[PDB]
RNA sequence: UGGUUGAUCGCGUCGGAAGUGUAAUCUUGGGGCUUAACCCUGAGCGUGCUUUCGAUACGGGUUGACUUGAGGAAGGUAGGG
RNA sequence: CAUUGGAGAGUUUGAUCCUGGCUCAGGACGAACGCUGGCGGCGUGCUUAACACAUGCAAGUCGAACGGAAAGGCCCUUGGGGUGCUCGAGUGGCGAACGGGUGAGUAACACGUGAGUAACCUGCCCUUGACUUUGGGAUAACUUCAGGAAACUGGGGCUAAUACCGGAUAGGAGCUCCUGCUGCAUGGUGGGGGUUGGAAAGUUUCGGCGGUUGGGGAUGGACUCGCGGCUUAUCAGCUUGUUGGUGGGGUAGUGGCUUACCAAGGCUUUGACGGGUAGCCGGCCUGAGAGGGUGACCGGCCACAUUGGGACUGAGAUACGGCCCAGACUCCUACGGGAGGCAGCAGUGGGGAAUAUUGCACAAUGGGCGGAAGCCUGAUGCAGCAACGCCGC
């Protein structure tokens, strides 16, 4: 870069890259371990699933690591496919 | 963020302002949501011209005026209007008045001293 | 940007009196140069482009300036060529000229470029100035004892002052009744035909 | 009760057109005619232009006059669904 | 592209209304630069489009008649088709 | 129940009339050249090489978020008080996505015009309702060590926040159930219930200035669509995620956007596909008009920033003066490895018939940050240069 500002920016810019890969992550293993537990069937184990993978969904939104829209996207399918797995 | 501020407009050295409202984004001489008034400094008393009730309006909805047009506001009453303030709202004196049908009815007539100071100058000449 | 080479010349090749009288155009009937004496054909252009140059070098003014008035003359609704010769009489030296402080309007132009002339109350060197309705053109005080001025004043009298025009001789004040028309302006020239030129 | 700003007002584009393709599950392509004159000579030609439209159940077949109203992309070429047949001419 | 005519629709067509057609330019009315070029300002223009309300003479759509265009039947008939 | 507007000439013959081409008189220009050249006013000035670029400048700001003290500045026997203003370097916030440039690409919902989003997002600003609770762990700077020619890199120790991370508490966020009124199909909206959940920050010279979250406003953007504006048939077939369906995924958002499965579609002689050329427009020139030509300045939209590709950060990204990779170039190197992108302003080389100063100022208007004084602004305001245009003398 030639400006200070901008290098500035790029260390930023890498600092807020590793937090949120670090928080996008941590929301793909949460959804992923509630696919995996409606996969098996599970009654008890896909519901707890389900709540801690829709609470960090909303606690990644409101860190702005994920759009609100996204998180509520999220969200409803995962309430969704847990709704089919108790029926 | 919604601004109102001054178009400049005009020639070289003479410079007229049109009150407008855009965002700050936009460039200076660029298109404009809306046109409230002018702003002729050049002029003698400069001349200022704001629609009370657009800027009224657009006060009320949240633009922010630039340090210029707060003291066009401030002239116009405007800017005591919306945030009411102890100002003295100077409305703009008028840059007075010429005539010309009247001064040619005063010379037509004038005639006397026209010819008089006109034989007078024949005396001159006679001076001369 | 202006004329000053002979005006005989130009008289004398365009057949008509430019200005003033009693001179070397004793030698009218022919244009200037070796070759006057012969016959001529005088095509429709010719005929045209004679009133047009006879218009021009009447009142001093130059092709392009020229041109711009007939554009203007044009565009305006009415006569064309009244509209023009009303232009070219608004014209200040020729407003000058025609209240009679000038000789001549090489004169009036001298003394207008020179700005020995106020326009109701405001100070002008501009030939071309149009002047409007109602207007005072005043003499400059420090200039009221102009050698050509007091000529003008004692000459005055045989002169005719058109209808639209008022003037103070003395008092060196012109006040425009109204801007002239084409029975006010004086009849030398075909605007008829400088219009027809303008047009191929 | 106290609903908002009802109406919505802003309605949607029709067409009236006249199907062409019935042969693809819940679409029809519907051809709709317009006429204008001539930019240049002024006579009224007769512009005609081929519409995807939305049919579920596939209530439409060849031949049939139907309306159409303008949607959102319901598919890569799909904008508009069926709202009644006018003729069935079969 | 369309003979005569009844009914109907109101797409073309025609007439209002609203919205839009930024500004500048352009036309034009005022004003300022000593005039002009140029500049400011009011209006027009922006030849369209959308929405909406009317008109139904014509074009067209729908629908029903009429026989004069067109075709057919029966009889007559000419010919190196 | 009138118009503002239309000019020809020469040339086929021995002569004539007609047909007919050619040529000319007019206007114009982002022009060049030749001869000539006084001034002023207002504009305009690389149309070719989106050719390669030396040098300076063009984006910073905030101490009223923070640790601080490398300078200046006050108070003290030279260091010492961070002590107050002030203040490099560092964290943190905001800005850097604007302004400015160019027209290479693009025959395309790119643009013009008019609509739709019941498929959308929107920092700062305005408005209104709730709030601003309780804890904790690091780290840059600094210090020490090691490595490197450099660019710089890696350890040890140490430290503060409006930096970062637990928790509590908050709807109009997910799911679900009643019920009112309703639209344009998917539906919209009012009321109630169940259930699972989502925040924050402090600071001040006490004059301030801020934080989080609902709902509206304004602003800006996004997508979809009807209609409109080139040439070529000596280009006739084009397409297989292609056309549609269902489930999932994804996204701010609809969607073959993506995926699996099913079906066999979709486009086209009213010109698909291919080739050629081209940014589009408000406008400009010409013309009686209809048209024809054009897209300089100025203004709107788009595209692009060494070539190709990619994401990251962010309210917002073709990210001009950002990052990553590759290619072509230029430069530094101690040969191990590094650095760079004027189609920003001025300027150089080059090409060309041809187009300017390595200027002044932030005084005005506009923009960024700051509570403010203020700082920054090659935007802009100006000046220099050239008869390049118009106008006046
Ligand atoms: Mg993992
Ligand atoms: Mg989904
Ligand atoms: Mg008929
Ligand atoms: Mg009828
Ligand atoms: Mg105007
Ligand atoms: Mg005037
Ligand atoms: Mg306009
Ligand atoms: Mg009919
Ligand atoms: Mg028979
Ligand atoms: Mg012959
Ligand atoms: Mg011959
Ligand atoms: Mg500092
Ligand atoms: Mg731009
Ligand atoms: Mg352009
Ligand atoms: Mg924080
Ligand atoms: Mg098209
Ligand atoms: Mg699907
Ligand atoms: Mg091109
Ligand atoms: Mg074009
Ligand atoms: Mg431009
Ligand atoms: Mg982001
Ligand atoms: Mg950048
Ligand atoms: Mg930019
Ligand atoms: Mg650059
Ligand atoms: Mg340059
Ligand atoms: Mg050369
Ligand atoms: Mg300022
Ligand atoms: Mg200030
Ligand atoms: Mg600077």
């Amino acid at each position: 870069p030639n400006i200070k500002s901008q290098i500035k920016r790029v260390k930023t810019n890498e600092k807020s890259r590793q937090r949120n890969k670090a928080v996008k992550s941590a929301l793909r293993t949460y959804v992923r371990n509630f696919r995996r537990a409606a996969e098996a069937g599970d009654v008890e184990a896909a519901t707890k699933a389900a709540r801690v993978a829709n609470r960090q969904l909303d606690k990644a939104a409101s860190k702005g690591v994920i759009h609100k829209n996204q998180a509520a996207n999220r969200k409803s399918a995962i309430s969704k496919k847990l709704n089919s797995l108790a029926a | 963020a919604t601004k109102i501020r001054l178009k400049r407009l005009g020639k070289i050295r003479t410079p007229h302002y049109r009150v407008v409202v855009m965002d700050s984004r936009a460039k200076r001489d660029g298109r404009a949501i809306e046109e409230i008034g002018q702003y002729h400094p050049k002029a003698d008393p400069s001349v200022i011209v704001i629609d009370s009730e657009r800027v009224q309006y657009w006060l009320g909805v949240g633009a922010q005026p630039t340090e210029a047009v707060v003291a066009l506001l401030k002239r116009t009453g405007d800017w005591q209007k919306f945030t009411g303030d102890t100002s003295p709202s100077g409305v703009k004196p008028q840059p007075e008045r010429p005539n010309k049908d009247d001064l040619f009815n005063a010379a037509l007539a004038e005639a006397d001293e026209a010819p008089r100071e006109a034989i007078t100058k024949k005396s001159e000449g006679a001076a001369a | 940007a202006r004329y000053t080479g002979p005006l005989t010349k130009k008289s004398r090749r365009l057949g008509t009196d430019l200005v003033g009288n009693d001179k070397s155009f004793e030698r009218r009937p022919y244009p200037p140069g070796v070759h006057g004496r012969g016959r001529t054909k005088d095509s429709e252009y010719s005929l045209q482009l004679r009133e047009k140059q006879k218009a021009r070098y009447a009142y001093g003014v130059l092709e392009k300036q020229f041109r711009r008035y007939y554009e203007e003359a044009d565009r305006a609704q009415g006569k064309t060529g009244d509209v023009l010769l009303q232009i070219l009489e608004s014209r200040l030296d020729n407003v000058v000229y025609r209240a009679g402080l000038a000789a001549t309007r090489r004169q009036a132009r001298q003394m207008v470029s020179h700005g020995h002339f106020l326009v109701n109350g405001k100070k002008v060197n501009i030939p071309s100035y149009r002047v409007s309705t109602h207007d005072i053109i005043d003499v400059r005080e420090k200039s009221k004892d102009l050698p050509p001025i007091v000529i003008a004043r004692e000459t005055f009298e045989t002169r005719d002052v058109p209808a639209w025009l008022e003037v103070r001789p003395n008092k060196g004040r012109i006040l425009v009744h109204q801007l002239p028309t084409r029975d006010q302006i004086v009849i030398d020239v075909n605007e008829q035909a400088i219009v027809e030129l303008y047009s191929k | 009760m106290s609903e908002n700003t009802a109406e919505r007002t802003t309605r949607r584009k029709v067409r009236e057109g006249l199907v062409v393709s019935d042969k693809m599950n819940k679409t029809i392509t519907v051809m709709v005619e317009d006429r204008v004159k001539h930019p240049l000579y002024g006579k009224v030609m007769t512009k005609s232009v081929r519409l995807k439209a939305h049919d579920e159940n596939n209530e439409a077949g060849m031949g049939d006059r139907v309306r159409i109203m303008e949607t959102r992309p319901l598919s890569a070429t799909k904008r508009w669904r069926l709202v009644e047949i006018i003729e069935k001419a079969k």
